[PDB]
């Protein structure tokens, strides 16, 4: 009975609807992100769209700024007003502050206009869970999750969504200094995070690759393939 | 018809039952009766043994007002405790 | 039970009202749009068909929004007009701020961005509408866009929203070909389907509409098809079916 | 408009058996007693057949079938499951005749209206400029009356009024002439027992309309 | 139970009517003869 | 003491093709058994005192030996009877009677004429209860389950293991979980469980449904609960499996019936028997049920059930191990493969893999194939499946 | 398009195919069947236990003689005396006589009320029989201590203190109250979560009584036939009276005690309004003490709850961080475990659970040290089985920090 | 009287005076219970059935097939199949199929349909379906019919005062005759219901209800066959185009397409003639085939 509004706490001091906002988050397709020394990548599962369908507009990674990119989970909808509200949030601190916005930042924002819809009733929580990163640091990649709730921790490697347990184990036996000393072997590693999830061919696969001092590229299927073709032959050299 | 008792119906039924019973003469049966609104004749008489009993626990050779505000609580089974932010 | 409200999260994280304002949709009329290399073009059945009622409008269902946009309208009439006043408003912001057409994405985005914000605040229902998007752009060109009540939008070929959707879309899926049809096959094809995705038979020229989106001369001309072509297209479908069981 | 009173007409012009019951007979307490007595009924109404069963005001026990959530919402829709299976279910009735009576029509199950159940759904519109005369000569047939009243001249009345609202007219004319001591009834108090039962809408709160 | 009300007031009692027995209600279109 | 009365099964034959060695094994057990059928066909025939003595308590106890209730004990050899109608008489107690089980509410014997006390009825149990006993063990062994490793595991240390090691219990100082309730999907093996259990366990089975245990009159509910219970600590190792809990274990709430009252009075006296005054004893109680959630809480709290083991949906893993079970006796081909079976999205039941095997082997029948085959696989998966969901919102 | 099976397709089904020893293999087991029913038909005999003394024991043939000389008396109470004298006589549901003594007793013996036996032809009074104790009733006292004390309750300091307060003290020692003219309580309601240890009291409080302990078999007092529950309260009430300070504990209230409703219950309602006149009412209980425990009181009866019925009304909440603490300790005492068991952190890692709970805890955390061939269980033991009973039973975690 | 064939619970029959066991007797059935055997047969066959061919011979793979040859059941190595569920909108055949199968088979046939497991008192409902299937087990093999199985086989509603937890206890006793500790030989359930979500997930799941047989409205060819059925005892005119009534009949049951001959013949008897013209046919189409609109173009019009 104390999980019908925001703003009730129950007995044991736990606020309900924070947390069915919360498992709206895992619901929604998985997206692995982890940071390397010169490289940072957002891997994404796709959910293998209609035959008749333009996958144009189911973009789900999205940059907030030119250095910037975020990865989410959740319905869409929030998702969509989210990543607006960021990308206005770090234009105008761009104006006020003529640095660039930093990924701390945005993510704080990010987290903190999340907080705000979680206050009050009437206001519905955004369902949704970002994985922020970027270079904004000017020479430190960093990586962020905001939870529904409106928490932000910075992370390694971490995963949201469907499965995001299995591949942050993964993630958690395999993240090494040694695993993402090259940006290929970071790529690599986010593909290998992927894959036992999404069991699939092609095009199921989007990963987010951003370098130091560059703009987001959105691998090609061509790269993709030829890194998990890498990935096999790996894997068949292990056998 | 036999109503809820009222301030003086409880005051008069907790004297009732403190007769038997040593009692201070510092007691004031009214702000008792105020104390437990919607209480019957038999939770009455409970407030009055309860009190008894609250003052055997201590050693005390007479009963108190406090006693009596304590078998109160404890008829309704309620428990009093500092808390934290009623200062 | 957690529908009280739009605002109340179900303990597995879902809106209940937002999945029952899509539920609701099913019971608004048939309507459909195809997209060829030529052209698009959206198709609707008329639900209300009374001898007694005067088609003064005829565009009961199908509205244009700007010079290069319109829009068929599936859901609560109420709802409906009020989305549709407020795409032109939009339309016609854009235009006046930026002196160049919406690039048909923005404009969807724009009523996304107020349905979902509709959903999200507490004190008013989801809209229960959802309205199938066309037009073209100097962007991408002709391109087909979906909404939901919920705000979420998609990139489509070929849909149906309405009574009996899901045969409709299967059978489009079936038979629909990629980058190779014409605006002529897309009329059949929008034909056939509203054949038998209404239990009407012989699919009067009167109780559906189609209107179709063309790109002539750079003017991008809007043309609602009159009873004539539509009964020429239905009498189309007609000898095309007889051809068809003379096999048989 | 006659429909318990053409059912009591078939009762007593037939050689089989009649059963009568009220749809709210099964409405009872004690979950599995309603449609116990939906079965005791078409059982008795089998053992000895040819046999007639009128369900009157059936429309209480009819409504469509939704997704009943408590004991006591599904308890009405047994009782219709228990009726539908006892009239053409496993066990054929053959020799039993079902009658029923409604006022909407539409607000019922259509397992119960299905032309297996219920074959003939017969209407009983309020009486016409015909009917309405007819009713009104039966009705007075057996009425004293006089040479001075013309039923002509309140049977072309526009008012729609049933035939319970005939017979009503006719007792109140009644009641007219024997309150003052006449053994005649005349115009007069035809004419005002037709205003006094014609007025019908009471206070209505005059802004619904 | 309304309509039980109906049914059972709309019953024979009015048929035979014997003796001249009748209904004194005392309480606070069921108006109608 | 009267041990525990364990169900009797015979010897499981484990080649199950049809081989020579199956063969050699079945006739094995039927020379066996015709072995025990001659000896104890010829000991009576070949068979030629007491006799005397037995014929003298049949004189003097006469025919028929009417059943009543002893009320009280007068002398050592008179007492008060009432018998099956009500009306108590005061009669003699004969001297071929035990005094010491001779207690105030046992079911005596009496002479039919002369009421006297002539034998005592020890058994007495309601036979609606002695039906609950399980005398021939179903043949599910545990060798039927597949995966559900855990599951059979915290199952087996609660009911199995402290009759078979006791010495584990005793040296760590714990007791061992004398209650566990099975909760899950259906058709996921929850029954399957408790037929494993009686078939491997030495102790005596009683299996209730929770629906016979509500009887028509007012005290006969919880009467028949605690009748069960006295039956079940007589033999004492016992294992008392109460599927569909949820018929009785419903939430205590203040209700307007009778009825609802008298089956929470049923329900009261159930958890009342499993932890309350007087311990248990050596009985433990297995409960299922597909919907833990409406269950008491005081029905379901640990120290009446102390393990409470989850039965979730099998995964890929228990998808092939059931598949692997129930296509043993299938003659199957060498196209089938049956991982695309058991992919599935989320949704495929232990009960569903039986049924879709046994649905392959009917299209086999169809196409009079004895052996299955992959399409009659993907056909019977998509005929005998019945779905029930979200739209496209999360992404 | 399917095709049905014929009779042809039937053979060559069940011939083409394996058949060399198929038959032979069905024929053995339907034959191990038959042979395992005939074996059980032969034998079918478990012959049934009756209360038959050792050849010894009896060894009487004077069986028969007491058998036709001693005749069967009815049981019946004179109910009216008359003044030779004549008796009337209640054969408890037969019928009503007017008789009169057989020369065996004297006039003198036989007074108005009490029970007495009748021959079966002339109904004539021939042997005065003692009053009737219920059988039921009089295995419902308990006559057998349990095993636990006070020292196995943990957490509940007060509410073991009230408890003694009221069923303990006044029995052990009067003078405390009449000196300072305190009339105790004469009943306690064990309320609270289940699993907090009521029955433990109770049965504790049973243990060190000294005097009658009667525990009250719900069932019991729920009777097919009407009217004997309140029949069997009355007689269980009354055999409180003839002991000296008796003790009356009725587990599970609520099975009889619910709120009255207008059939219902009715008959339970109507043991209930029984229980609840012989608690308070005309005619004093007298020194009888009663011990009520219920984990749902919100649903009795607001008559019995009155505090002339249940005066003390001790909650059994749940326990705190010492009272865990304290179960921990209680609980492991017998426990193989290791030296370095910081109690006080699995208390605070069960925040809010009941002693059953506790309990549980520790009987999981043996059967982990159980499970690894292991006789000590150590802290991570402990720590798995809090785990597993009451974690059981992490992104919700990440927003409290 | 050999004491071997006295078994717990039978009825025996003992003298006047020594209450001598002499006689074994048939064994005790409720009598509520005794009723639901079908003695005499219903008329319906499986040629009376059109349009229903494959329901009709995916209910013979378990009604007919296990019973009547299950040695290739244990040949195959799978288990028999125990029920069928038949489900689909009223007047489609469930029921027809369900007396078809009655007439047609060789086991004991047991109707135990709507409310008769609906009792007033507690525990009864749960008593009569143990008792019951006791009594197809004595019978078997036996074939269990239960029609308008939504009346006790709906979803398992919370506990509260709005609850049917009594009639949910009746099916729970249900569920674990169907599929329970001790299993069920050659006992054959039969379901019928119009609303197959309604029904709990526990008593459609497998083992209980092995195969799901779905009763759509019949087509056009289906329509075909209903309407000679149907029509085979009435004096056609020569001019009957019977295919002409099947596409004048869009969506209809095969309760409506007999309703329709009932219908054409009696307007025949209202001319007080024996045979029927096409006439008479299409005007029965339209008087059996009227359906009720909302009439209010307000409402109508709510959804665009
Ligand atoms: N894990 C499993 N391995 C093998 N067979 C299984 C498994 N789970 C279920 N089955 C099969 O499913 C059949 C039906 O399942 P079962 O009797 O165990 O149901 P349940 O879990 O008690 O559920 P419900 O009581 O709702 O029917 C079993 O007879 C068995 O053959
Ligand atoms: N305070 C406690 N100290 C020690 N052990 C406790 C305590 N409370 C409960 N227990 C343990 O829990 C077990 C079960 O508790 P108990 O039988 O007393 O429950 P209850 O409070 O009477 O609940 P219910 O409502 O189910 O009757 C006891 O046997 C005992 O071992
Ligand atoms: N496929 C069919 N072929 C022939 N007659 C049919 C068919 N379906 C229905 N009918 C007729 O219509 C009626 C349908 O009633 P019934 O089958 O009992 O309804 P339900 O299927 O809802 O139980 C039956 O009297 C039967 O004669
Ligand atoms: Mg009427
Ligand atoms: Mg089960
Ligand atoms: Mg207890
Ligand atoms: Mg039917």
């Amino acid at each position: 009975s104390y999980d019908r509004a925001i703003t009730v706490f129950s007995p044991d001091g736990h606020l309900f609807q924070v947390e069915y906002a919360q498992e709206a988050v895992k619901k929604g397709s998985t997206a692995v992100g982890v940071r390397g020394r010169d490289i940072v990548v957002l891997g994404v599962e796709k959910k293998s769209v209609a035959k008749l369908q333009d996958e144009r507009t189911v973009r789900k990674i999205c940059a907030l700024d030119d250095n910037v990119c975020m990865a989410f989970a959740g319905l869409t909808a929030d998702a969509r007003i989210v990543i607006n509200r960021a990308r206005v949030e770090c234009q105008s601190h761009r104006l006020t502050v003529e640095d660039p916005v930093t990924v701390e930042y945005i993510t704080r924002y990010i987290a903190s206009l999340k907080q705000r819809y979680t206050q009050s009733n009437g206001r519905r929580p955004f369902g949704i869970s970002a994985l922020i990163v970027g270079f904004d640091f000017d020479g430190t990649p960093r990586l962020y999750q905001t939870d529904p709730s409106g928490t932000y921790h910075a992370w390694k490697a971490n995963a949201i969504g469907r499965g995001a347990k299995s591949v942050r184990e993964f993630l958690e036996k395999n993240y090494t200094d040694e695993a993402i000393e090259t940006d290929d072997l970071t790529i690599k590693l986010v593909i290998k995070a992927l894959l036992e999830v999404v069991q699939s061919g092609g095009k199921n696969i989007e990963l987010a690759v951003m370098r130091r001092d560059q703009s987001l590229k959105i691998l090609n299927p061509e790269e993709i393939e030829k890194y998990v073709v890498e990935i096999e032959k790996e894997k068949e050299e292990n056998e | 018809e036999f109503p809820m008792p009222n301030e003086e119906a409880r005051a008069r039924i907790m004297q009732i039952h403190s007769r038997k019973m040593n009692v201070s003469p510092d007691v004031n049966y009214e702000e008792l009766a105020r104390c437990t609104d919607d209480f019957n004749g038999a939770q009455c008489k409970a407030v009055c043994v309860e009190a008894g009993m609250i003052a055997l626990r201590r050693g005390a050779t007479e009963l108190t007002h406090e006693d009596y505000m304590e078998g109160i609580l404890e008829v309704q089974a309620k428990k009093k405790a500092n808390l934290q932010y009623y200062a | 039970r957690y529908d009280s409200r739009t605002t109340i999260f179900s303990p597995e994280g879902r809106l209940y009202q937002v999945e029952y304002a899509m539920e609701a949709i099913g019971h608004a009329g048939t309507c459909l749009g195809i997209l060829a290399n030529d052209g698009v073009l959206l198709a609707a059945e008329r639900r209300n068909i009374h001898k007694l009622l005067d088609e003064v409008f005829f565009s009961e269902k199908i509205y244009k929004l700007n010079e290069d946009m319109a829009c068929s309208v599936a859901g609560i009439t109420s709802d409906a007009n009020v989305l549709t006043n407020e795409l032109r408003l939009i339309a016609q912001r854009y235009l006046l701020q930026y002196q160049e057409p919406i690039p048909c994405e923005q404009l969807v985005t724009a009523l996304c961005d107020i349905k979902q914000a509709y959903t999200q605040f507490g004190g008013k229902r989801p809209f229960g509408v959802s309205l199938l998007y066309i037009g073209w752009d100097k962007h991408y060109g002709f391109q087909l866009y979906q909404s939901d009540p919920s705000g979420n939008y998609g990139g489509w070929k070929a849909t149906c929203i309405g009574n009996n959707s899901a045969a409709a879309v299967s059978m489009l899926k079936q038979d629909y070909k990629e980058g190779e049809m014409t605006l002529k096959s897309a009329l059949a094809l929008a034909i056939k389907v509203l054949n038998k995705t209404m239990d009407v038979s012989k699919l009067s020229a009167e109780k559906v509409e189609i209107a179709t989106l063309t790109r002539e001369n750079g003017k991008t001309v809007i043309r609602v098809l009159k009873q004539k072509e539509v009964e020429q297209l239905i009498k189309k479908h007609e000898e095309e079916e007889a051809k068809a069981e003379r096999e048989k | 408009c006659g429909k318990t009173m053409l059912a009591k007409a078939v009762a007593h012009h037939t050689t089989a058996a009649f059963i009568r019951v009220v749809g709210s007979e099964f409405v009872q307490k004690y979950l599995g007693e309603g449609p116990r007595m939906v079965r005791d009924v078409f059982r008795l109404a089998k053992e000895n057949a040819p046999a007639i069963i009128f369900i009157d005001e059936i429309d209480a026990i009819a409504t469509k079938r939704f997704d009943a959530q408590t004991g006591a919402d599904r308890e009405v829709q047994r009782i219709l499951l228990e009726l539908l299976n006892q009239m053409d279910g496993f066990d054929q009735n053959v020799n039993v005749k079902v009658i029923m009576a409604t006022n909407r029509a539409d607000t019922l199950d259509p397992a119960l209206l299905r032309p297996g159940r219920l074959d003939r759904k017969i209407e009983f519109p309020l009486p016409d400029r015909r009917q309405k005369r007819l009713i009104f000569s039966t009705i007075t047939s057996k009425m004293n009356l006089s040479e001075e009243v013309d039923l002509e001249d309140y049977v072309a009345r526009p008012d729609k009024i049933s035939g319970a609202d005939i017979n009503s007219i006719c007792q109140e004319s009644g009641m007219l002439a024997v309150r003052e001591n006449r053994y005649i009834v005349l115009a007069k108090d035809f004419e005002k027992a037709y205003k006094t039962v014609i007025k019908k809408d009471e206070q209505e709160h005059e802004f619904y309309k | 139970i309304q309509r039980t009300l109906m049914e059972l007031l709309n019953q024979m009692d009015g048929f035979d009517t014997l003796h001249r027995v009748k209904m004194i209600m005392a309480t606070n279109a069921l108006l109608r003869p | 003491t009267k041990g525990p009365d364990a169900a009797s099964k015979l010897p499981l034959v484990t080649p199950h093709t049809q081989c020579r060695l199956k063969l050699l094994k079945l006739e094995r057990i039927k020379d066996y058994l015709l072995m025990e059928e001659e000896f104890i066909r010829n000991q009576e025939q070949m068979k030629p005192k007491q006799e005397e003595e037995r014929s003298k308590v049949d004189d003097l106890r006469g025919t028929p030996m009417s059943v009543g209730t002893l009320e009280e004990i007068i002398d050592d050899n008179h007492a008060i009877v009432s018998t099956s109608v009500g009306s108590e008489h005061y009669v003699s107690i004969l001297s071929f009677v035990d005094k010491d089980l001779l207690e105030p509410g046992c079911s005596v014997l009496l002479n039919h004429k002369v009421h006297a006390v002539i034998g005592v009825l020890m058994d007495d149990t309601d036979p609606l209860v002695t039906v609950m006993k399980v005398e021939k063990a179903p043949q599910e062994t545990y060798a039927d389950i597949g995966g559900l490793d855990n599951q059979i595991q915290e199952i087996k240390e609660s009911v199995e293991l402290p009759l078979t090691h006791p010495e584990y219990y005793e040296e760590m100082g714990i007791k061992p979980p004398k209650g566990v309730i099975l909760y899950g999907p259906p058709g996921t093996g929850k029954t399957l469980l408790a037929k494993a259990v009686a078939n491997q366990t030495s102790a005596t089975f009683l299996r209730v449904v929770g629906s016979e245990l509500i009887q028509k009159y007012l005290g006969d509910g919880p009467k028949l609960v605690r009748e069960l219970f006295r039956v079940a600590e007589e033999h004492a190792p016992s294992i008392v499996f109460i599927d569909e809990i949820d018929a009785i274990g419903t939430k205590r709430y203040d209700s307007n019936s009778g009825g609802e009252r008298e089956i929470q009075r049923t329900m009261l006296e159930l958890l009342n028997q499993l932890d309350g005054f007087d311990s248990r004893g050596d009985v433990k109680v297995i409960m299922a049920t597909n919907r833990i959630e409406t269950l008491d809480p005081a029905l379901i709290r640990p120290g009446r059930i102390d393990r409470k083991i989850e039965f979730p949906l099998p995964d890929e893993k228990t998808k092939k191990r059931i598949f692997q079970i129930h296509t043993s006796r299938m003659t199957l081909a060498d196209d089938v493969t049956l991982d695309d079976l058991i992919m599935a999205k989320d949704d495929l039941s232990g009960a569903d893999i039986k049924a879709i095997c046994t649905e392959a082997g009917l299209m086999a029948l169809r196409e009079r194939r004895m052996k299955v085959t992959n399409e009659d696989f993907k056909k019977s998966k998509e005929n005998v499946l019945y779905k029930k969901t979200p739209e496209g919102l999360y992404l | 398009p399917i095709r049905a099976l014929d009779e042809g397709d039937i053979a060559l089904l069940k011939t083409y195919g394996q058949s060399t020893y198929s038959r032979q293999i069905k024929q053995v087991e339907d034959d191990i069947q038959q042979l395992l029913k005939k074996i059980n038909e032969l034998t079918g005999i478990k012959e049934s236990d009756t209360g038959l003394a050792p050849p010894a024991l009896w060894d009487l043939a004077a069986d028969k003689q007491t058998l036709q000389s001693e005749q069967p008396l009815q049981v019946a109470r004179c109910t009216k005396i008359i003044n030779d004298p004549k008796y009337i006589i209640n054969v408890k549901q037969f019928a009503k006589f007017v008789v009169d003594l057989s020369d065996q007793v004297a006039p003198t013996d036989i007074e108005e009320g009490m029970r007495v036996g009748v021959d079966r032809n002339k109904y004539q009074i021939h042997i005065p029989l003692p009053p009737k104790i219920d059988p039921t009733v009089t295995m419902m006292q308990v006559e057998e201590k349990p095993d636990v004390t006070y020292s196995d309750v943990g957490g509940c300091k007060e509410q073991i203190e009230k408890l003694r307060e009221v069923v303990e003290t006044p029995l052990l020692h009067p003078e405390r109250f009449v000196n300072l003219g305190i009339e105790p309580p004469k009943g306690v309601l064990l309320f609270g979560p289940p699993g907090t240890g009521k029955t433990l009291c109770a049965r504790a409080v049973a243990n060190r009584t000294d005097a009658c302990f009667i525990r009250v078999i719900g069932s019991e007092l729920v009777q097919k036939y009407v009217g004997e529950g309140a029949r069997m309260v009355r007689e269980l009430f009354e055999m409180a009276r003839t002991k000296k300070a008796c003790l009356i504990f009725f587990d599970e209230i609520d099975a009889i005690g619910g709120a009255r409703f207008d059939g219902g219950d009715n008959e339970v309602q109507r043991t209930m309004l029984e229980l609840i006149n012989q608690l308070d009412g005309f005619d004093p209980r007298g020194n009888i003490k009663v011990l009520m425990a219920t984990n749902r009181p919100d649903t009795l009866d607001p008559a019995l709850m009155r505090p002339g019925r249940l005066d003390r009304k001790i909650e059994f909440s749940l326990p705190d961080l010492e009272g865990r603490t304290h179960i921990f300790k209680i609980h492991a005492r017998s426990m193989s475990v290791e030296r370095d068991i910081r109690f006080e952190l699995l208390a605070r890692l069960c925040p809010n659970s009941t002693g059953a709970e506790i309990r549980s805890v520790c009987t999981e955390a043996g059967m982990f040290a159980i499970r690894a061939r292991r006789k000590i269980a150590t802290e991570k033991d402990f720590l798995e089985a809090v785990n597993k009973v009451i974690k059981s039973y992490t992104p919700r975690y990440m927003t409290y920090n | 009287i050999d004491i071997n064939d006295v078994t717990p619970n039978c009825r025996v029959a003992l003298r006047n005076d020594s209450y001598t066991l002499h006689k074994i007797l048939p064994n005790k059935v409720d009598p509520l219970v005794s009723l639901m055997m079908v003695e005499k047969v219903p008329d319906s066959t499986y040629e009376m059935i059109g349009g229903l061919d494959k329901q009709i011979k995916e209910i013979k793979e378990v009604i007919e097939l296990p019973v009547k040859h299950p040695e290739l059941f244990e040949a195959l190595g799978i288990a028999q199949p125990k029920g069928v569920l038949l489900y689909g909108p009223p007047g489609t055949g469930k029921t027809l199929l369900a007396r078809a199968v009655a007439h047609h088979t060789d086991c004991t046939f047991i109707r135990v349909s709507g409310s008769e497991l609906v009792q007033k008192f507690i525990g009864e409902g749960a008593r009569m379906v143990r008792e019951l299937f006791v009594m197809a087990r004595e019978h078997a093999p036996s074939i269990i019919f239960m029609d308008e199985i939504d009346s006790i086989g709906s979803s398992r509603l919370e506990g509260g005062s709005g609850g049917d937890s009594e009639v949910q206890r009746t099916m729970l006793e249900l569920l674990n005759q169907l599929d329970g500790f001790e299993a069920t030989k050659n006992i054959k359930v039969i379901m019928a219901t119009n609303r197959i979500d309604i029904l709990d997930s526990a008593l459609l799941r497998p083992g209980r209800i092995d195969r799901k047989i779905e009763f759509p409205p019949p087509n056009e060819e289906a329509r075909l066959d209903i309407l000679k059925i149907h029509s085979r005892k009435m004096n056609l005119t020569r001019g009957i185009n019977l295919r002409k009534i099947a596409e004048l009949m869009p969506g209809a049951s095969g309760a409506e397409v007999k309703g329709v001959c009932t219908e054409a013949g009696m307007y025949a008897l209202r001319e007080r003639r024996v045979h029927v013209t096409q006439e008479d046919f299409e005007m029965a189409v339209a008087k059996v085939m009227q359906k009720d609109s909302e009439k209010n173009m307000s409402i109508k019009k709510l959804w665009k």
